[PDB]
DNA sequence: ATCGGATGTATATATCTGACACGTGCCTGGAGACTAGGGAGTAATCCCCTTGGCGGTTAAAACGCGGGGGACAGCGCGTACGTGCGTTTAAGCGGTGCTAGAGCTGTCTACGACCAATTGAGCGGCCTCGGCACCGGGATTCTCGA
DNA sequence: TCGAGAATCCCGGTGCCGAGGCCGCTCAATTGGTCGTAGACAGCTCTAGCACCGCTTAAACGCACGTACGCGCTGTCCCCCGCGTTTTAACCGCCAAGGGGATTACTCCCTAGTCTCCAGGCACGTGTCAGATATATACATCCGAT
């Protein structure tokens, strides 16, 4: 008889754990390659200080945390518990990102 | 040694863990790649300004101070690096 | 749009010069040469008892080559059904391919060994070289003109050698978007010109033109004429090849049991023939002179008829 | 004649002379007043004292001595006035204060 | 290259308010950058205010007004208190 | 037989008219007395330049227009057409006003 | 000559016309006085800074430039007056 | 001793001497370059031309000769890049451009 | 008291763009305030950049970087083209 | 879906102004000319940090696989709110009136600028040790079918 | 609804590298003077803000009332959570080359600073016409009877 938690319970536990934790939730090398690929739009052979790259990545990560925060807020305001792309677009619209 | 098409460097479980940090319980699939765009969009601001500073510095790489100033002029200043 | 229930235990499928005969290397080690016109058996040759991993038709549509899991490579004829040749070599073979312009040289790709071109006339064979020296999983294929051999290693490095001298006429390590390396799944060609394709393990079919490949030579930076993949499902394709006319290209999604046909010039997806979800797709090929697609799923052959607008409106 | 730093005369720990040099080289005025750098060092010392006191309280609550960035972020978010001062600021390794909405709780 | 910072002063203030409490170099750098940012903001506001009054000498009154502007409420109140006390202590000598 | 428009139609017409118009939608003297009464919290006998007072009033009016804008946005996102105080509080929360 | 309790200087139809300008169709009553608070709150920021500038100017009245600077330092700069 | 204004030398309509004096006495740097005021006046002139073009366009559209603040608001809101420049700026007598949401329409 | 402004120059550029049309006093004041605001933005960015490069001479390159930072996309492109043209015409005197 | 009707809104004309175009005399800030100094540009060198690559591990991403539960659509309802009509209130104009305080000018002084002479606070660099990261395990505590 | 079972708290032990105390070694802070001037202060002006009157009237308060949209409940159903396996490529540790970063030393071309001069800009009048306001009209639009 295999045991399975009800949906959301594991999600809530992971939420608590990650709110308690502090490390980066994005893999280093993929994000670094992404930053290089995007910077290719402005000049080639552009190097980066590693610390600068993780600083950028963590600032953008915190911005993503904040964005998910207000999307969650508008979602719980809409009497829903599942975020939807319209909610993200609404959050970015209220923040003045479009 | 040329990079391209690595926008999928951000993965679905990575975005999901990030949303969990943001306290999100349930997420629709149409969010994930959507989020990617947003993220990319964000960079196209700061990244740009970043190189611009280096563009004025007549250098060829980016320093921490550069991205700090870029985030600062965008009202998203960051501490820990100067 | 069809199937072949009379054919069972199928493992491979190949088309002759006219594509009118489909060679089916069966699970019990037999070769069913099934005729397309009569929709019936043209020949059955009980080759061995080991499943045939690959077959290959002759340029004149007369000879055939079997590669059983007994480490046995053999040559037979369509009419006599007699074992013209049989030999054993370790490192079981994944791909055998006749010389498109010669009826003596045949490429054979072993697991733990570099590809070897064996002569059908005498006991002479040429072992193809290796760049990274540690492939241990290498593919190779003759060019459409029968003048070159493309060899793909397990780290994206490709060596184009001369089919006779095996000298380095071109070389290039392809990127993977993320600038990493990827084991080459297959290197296949078309019947027209020199436009060919490489299916890789990082789910990107690269439609290249061999003219620029031969032009770049050493340390070239060749980019494909087209890029093919499934952006929404990210399916690693078990086998990919051109259509009958070559303007279109079919890829066999084995994980989800489907076929995907794109174009070449613009490369836009022509359509998707998604078979029955139950079975597991293994092989795929296109009739070289007819709009017919012969697939093989879980060991049984399925037919796909791209019938034109007639036969119901005329 | 011996020399004593202005911070010693002002009974302050932050470098008054360094703040004066920064103000001079910062192109904020043609000439900085005498007591302006003293006042600036004072207010900076007070702000640092407040934030470090809150951070150390959080650290003692976490049964640790070394103040890590998590303690700093938690202390910043655990004060209304400090938050309003740094609402547009992102702290390294900060994360977010443990917070879960109401409806997200099961029943 | 001699790189000026505030690490020693943050350490002194920490030891004052918290004797047996440690601090990480990362958190120390964050605190240093925070001091720098607050100082930049205050100096900029004071310079803008002085220019708005057509003055050319940033003095204690300018810094007091800038602090009253930037910090909200009781933070600004205790800040102006500390600044006035330090000004008194320095001017007494 | 008295005639009456359906609800919202007159509201939509007034919306169009006011979006077309430009004058201040707040009476001058009440707002001025309100500004004086609120400024009483900081110092007495404080005079004001009339132009300064209307500048403040119009800036705050435009801020109110903007706020009603995002409240309308969150309302239409909540599948509703009637703004509610929770929606205003949500808008101010997303804007970072609390 | 002392003023007080004139928060009702803003009226329900005034707020309603303002919301109409904001494109609002239907409004609940509990909004109106609520909005008032918000408005008042807003002033307690800028108004404060306003007098603060005059406080530094050693003057006794408020100029347009003062409220412009107050709105500027609050990220809500306004044009038309300097 | 041949008199000639620097604005004519740059062929512009903005006072290069005035902006140079302002950059000097505005406390932005210890020294000001020679071509920097020219360049700054040039970019200011370009921005003014860009905004006034749409301003006059809207004014003529409304059959009004003298441009009014409402036309300035319409100009800065209709443009994308200009609105991004003034994203957090309000205008005296500006108002808001005619904008009715989709669902708000009657049905 | 000669409280200066930019009114005459805005009037001139308006006449050179649209001679028939005019402009009210309030709209002229809005244009003056906008000019002052954008110019102060550019000046602040140039000063910050000069401090970041530790240079005490604001030159044309600093203004180029500042305008490329501030104005978005095609506005920045046209602005830097106009500025380069103007500075080249001036230097060629 | 349609037509008659009421209501509201766009238009032309009158015409009436007051803000606006501009013409003027005068001021002073901007252009000319010249001199000093030294921030910025150039070059040459040293080197730290970057990019690059390879091999082993596995934590993690990908895929798939049930299944329960929130999203959503429909339905009913009733309460709150637009809407029109009144009655009532201060809002707006303008008008005069007083003067408190902006606003300007003129000092004359105390206050940094600045330069030089002096030197310990502060900082790169060096040991060094213990708070803390990691871990093994065992008790502890939340959850899910009875 | 009480145990079963899985995830967490915590306790103790191991080992390490960052935090911290300490050391020469500057150079930036301090101190003492001299200079030129920023503004504090006094004093005079006028004007713009403040305050009351009264007058007309558009606008606000309140009511009645239909009505339609928020809200609450049902039911379905997709779809995303949950957890297993299977893949991979992130990571980490290490080694390599060099390439731009950073510094230092010259060198001067550029700009601050000063005095001279006048000329564009600005305060201030002065006609004057673009648009603000009223009126009658003509049309576009919502809405109920059919």
């Amino acid at each position: 008889k295999p045991h399975r938690y009800r949906p959301g319970t594991v999600a809530l536990r992971e939420i608590r754990r990650y709110q308690k934790s502090t490390e980066l939730l994005i893999r280093k090398l993929p994000f670094q390659r992404l930053v290089r690929e995007i910077a290719q739009d402005f000049k080639t052979d552009l190097r980066f200080q590693s610390s600068a790259v993780m600083a950028l990545q963590e600032a953008s990560e915190a911005y993503l945390v904040a964005l998910f925060e207000d999307t969650n807020l508008c979602a719980i305001h809409a009497k829903r518990v599942t975020i939807m792309p319209k909610d993200i677009q609404l959050a970015r619209r209220i923040r003045g990102e479009r | 040694k040329v990079l391209r098409d690595n926008i999928q460097g951000i993965t679905k479980p990575a975005i999901r863990r990030l949303a969990r940090r943001g306290g999100v319980k349930r997420i629709s699939g149409l969010i994930y790649e959507e989020t990617r765009g947003v993220l990319k969009v964000f960079l196209e601001n700061v990244i740009r300004d970043a190189v611009t500073y280096t563009e004025h510095a007549k250098r060829k790489t980016v320093t921490a101070m550069d991205v700090v100033y870029a985030l600062k002029r965008q009202g998203r200043t960051l501490y820990g690096f100067g | 749009d069809g199937t072949l229930d009379c054919i069972s235990m199928a493992l491979t499928c190949t088309f002759n010069r006219w594509g009118t005969l489909l060679a089916v290397g069966c699970n019990d080690g037999r070769i069913v040469i099934w005729d397309f016109l009569t929709r019936g058996i043209a020949k059955i040759i009980s080759a061995h008892i080991h499943p045939v991993c690959s077959l290959c038709w002759s340029r004149d549509g007369h000879k055939l080559v079997s590669a059983s899991t007994d480490n046995i490579v053999s040559q037979w004829d369509v009419l006599s059904g007699d074992c013209d040749q049989r030999f054993r070599f370790p490192s079981p073979i994944l791909k055998v391919q006749y010389h498109p312009r010669d009826q003596n040289k045949v490429l054979v790709c072993p697991m733990k060994s570099a590809p070897v071109m064996l002569t059908l006339s005498d006991s002479k064979h040429v072992v193809l070289p290796v760049d990274d020296d540690s492939d241990l999983n290498v593919v190779a294929s003759f060019d459409r003109r029968g003048e070159y051999i493309y060899t793909g290693n397990a780290k994206g490095k490709i060596l184009v050698l001369k089919t006779d001298s095996q000298d380095l006429v071109a070389s290039f390590r392809v990127t993977t978007g993320t600038s990493n390396t990827t084991a080459i799944k297959s290197i296949e060609f078309a019947r027209k010109g020199s436009c060919f394709l490489i299916n890789t393990a990082d789910r990107i079919i690269r439609v290249y033109d061999g003219r620029e490949i031969l032009t770049c030579g050493r340390d070239g930076e060749p980019e494909p004429m087209q890029k093919l993949q499934d952006l929404v499902n990210r399916t690693p394709w078990k086998k990919c090849c051109f259509s009958g006319d070559g303007e279109y290209i079919v890829a066999g999604s084995a994980r989800q049991h489907a076929l995907y046909i794109w174009e070449k010039s613009i490369g836009n997806l022509v359509k998707i023939l998604h078979g029955t979800r139950g079975e597991l797709l293994l092989d795929v090929a296109w009739h070289p002179v007819r709009p017919i697609i012969a697939s093989i799923s879980s060991g049984v052959v399925s037919i796909w008829a791209q019938n034109q607008v007639e036969n119901w409106s005329a | 004649a011996k020399a004593k730093t202005r911070s010693s005369r002002a009974g302050l720990q932050f470098p008054v002379g360094r703040v004066h040099r920064l103000l001079r080289k910062g192109n904020y005025a043609e000439r900085v007043g005498a007591g302006a750098p003293v006042y600036l060092a004072a207010v900076l010392e007070y702000l640092t004292a407040e934030i470090l006191e809150l951070a150390g309280n959080a650290a003692r609550d976490n049964k640790k001595t070394r103040i890590i960035p998590r303690h700093l972020q938690l202390a910043v978010r655990n004060d209304e006035e400090l938050n309003k001062l740094l609402g547009r600021v992102t702290i390294a390794q900060g994360g977010v204060l443990p917070n879960i909405q109401s409806v997200l709780l099961p029943k | 290259t001699r790189k000026e910072s505030y690490a020693i002063y943050v350490y002194k203030v920490l030891k004052q308010v918290h004797p047996d409490t440690g601090i990480s170099s990362k958190a120390m750098s964050i605190m240093n950058s925070f001091v720098n940012d607050v100082f930049e903001r205050i100096a900029g506001e004071a310079s803008r205010l002085a220019h708005y009054n057509k003055r050319s000498t940033i003095t204690s009154r300018e810094i007091q007004t800038a602090v009253r502007l930037l910090l909200p409420g009781e933070l600004a109140k205790h800040a102006v208190s500390e600044g006035t006390k330090a000004v008194t202590k320095y001017t007494s000598a």
